């Protein structure tokens, strides 16, 4: 292990042989686990010489030294990957993509994940400088399984980076530009490079309608289905998340998922026992619920209801959460006979037992919620045996209490239910 | 984010 003074004197002797040790033992160092000091590598002035040696085609080992130095100093913080960028380091990256070596084309396809990866800026400025092109033509091959299996993986992260963050989302003709490949990626049999294919179309679905738009056409939804049952967790939990993100989308958006048979898996993943997909789940379901009447029923007809239930009755509270705004969703749309149904599945006191909790946002979903079965009992002129289910198993000292309470919306409508219901 | 590559 040299130290940063003998790599400065090493980089600036002027001789190549001599400066490719000095980069090989600044790159052991950045590579590192516990505290690589990379601050001070970027305070003794080296990212300059880094980027310069990445141009010396002549020096095949200096180019993948330098490139693995940079890497690692790219993989800090916001400043750090700063540093690197402002040495020039995008357009000297890119044209290392063409390298005829394969592990030096791999290290720039990494470095340049890693400056994309810090941001929208970045990840816009490694796309103006045309990365998208270089990169897409690594994966121009008939048959993906004759690339070695640690450069696709690579490929597949980096790619997932142009996709990644919004404010603003990435422009509009390089996701055009991207997603073919990003559909082959998502069809490809190896795990790690399914999971990062999934969050990729994670990001892509993560807006407005017009970019789930974009993902649907290309005919995904069978394929995330299909990731959604698989038994790799760290395939599933983007798989659940793109498709959360698809039914956030017009109606006939869902229903392309609902179509696909996403329903089917919901069984397992709103009884999983990782909190993440339980409420990722829930809250898939929650946005199901919002749709139609139809959509509504597909979701009574799989059986998903008592699921609900009992999510309601027992889980994590931000699962909870998820889960009474599914059944208020459910109670705004749904018929009166799918409201009959919700009743009949045991609703009634696991949602008034969440009416002590010490969060006033998923108390007023559910006093709405009570509301739209109450209006649902006034067409069928039962709301004395609703009002009797609701007085007895508990539920009337609690709306009695929140009926004066802090906030304002919910005793202006806890007010509504005690003088029009309980007399 | 970011991946650091190791030893």
């Amino acid at each position: 292990n040299w130290s940063v003074e003998d790599i400065v004197k090493g980089i600036n002797s002027n001789n190549l042989e001599s400066q490719l040790q000095a980069t090989q033992a600044a790159r052991k160092l950045l590579s590192r686990e516990k505290q690589p000091p990379i601050d001070n590598i970027i305070r003794a002035g080296l990212i300059p010489k880094f980027v310069s040696f990445l141009g010396k085609t002549d020096c095949s080992p200096i180019q993948f030294e330098s490139a693995w130095a940079l890497t690692n100093i790219a993989s800090g913080t916001s400043e750090q990957t700063k540093a690197v960028v402002d040495g020039g380091a995008i357009p000297a990256f890119i044209s290392l993509l063409a390298s005829p070596h394969a592990h030096i084309s791999e290290q720039a396809v990494w470095a340049l994940g890693n400056i994309a990866g810090d941001g929208s800026a970045f990840r816009d400025l490694v796309i103006k400088h045309g990365a998208i092109d270089p990169l897409l033509a690594l994966l121009a091959v008939p048959d993906l399984s004759t690339l070695a299996c640690g450069y696709l993986r690579n490929l597949t992260w980096t790619l997932s980076n142009l996709c990644r963050n919004k404010n603003p989302a990435p422009p509009l003709d390089a996701v055009e530009q991207i997603l073919p490949t990003l559909v082959r990626l998502l069809h490809h049999n190896d795990p790690e490079v399914l999971a990062d294919s999934c969050w990729a179309i994670s990001y892509l679905t993560d807006g407005p309608n017009e970019r789930i738009e974009m993902v649907v056409k290309k005919g995904v939804v069978p394929q995330l289905v299909k990731l959604l049952g698989a038994t790799e967790l760290p395939i599933v939990t983007p798989a659940l998340r793109a498709i959360g993100n698809i039914v956030t989308g017009t109606d006939e958006q869902t229903q392309k998922v609902i179509d696909a048979g996403a329903l089917a898996v919901f069984p397992s993943l709103l009884t999983n026992p990782k909190t993440n997909i339980q409420k990722e789940a829930t809250w898939t379901m929650s946005n199901i619920t919002a749709g139609r009447q139809d959509q509504i029923q597909q979701v009574v007809n799989h059986g998903l209801v008592p699921f609900l239930v009992g999510v309601l009755s027992k889980a994590d509270f931000k699962t909870q959460k998820e889960a009474a705004w599914a059944i208020t969703n459910y109670t705004s749309g749904g018929t009166v006979e799918q409201i009959v149904y919700l009743v009949h599945c045991g609703i009634i006191e696991p949602l008034m037992n969440l009416l002590s909790a010490k969060d006033t946002k998923i108390i007023q979903v559910i006093l709405d919620a009570i509301s739209n079965i109450f209006q649902a009992a006034e067409k069928l002129g039962e709301t004395e045996k609703l009002s009797i289910m609701i007085e007895e198993c508990g539920g009337l000292d609690k709306i009695e209490a929140l009926q004066r309470h802090e906030n304002e919306s919910v005793y202006k409508a806890s007010l509504n239910l005690i003088e029009k219901y309980f007399s | 984010r970011k991946r650091q590559k190791l030893m």
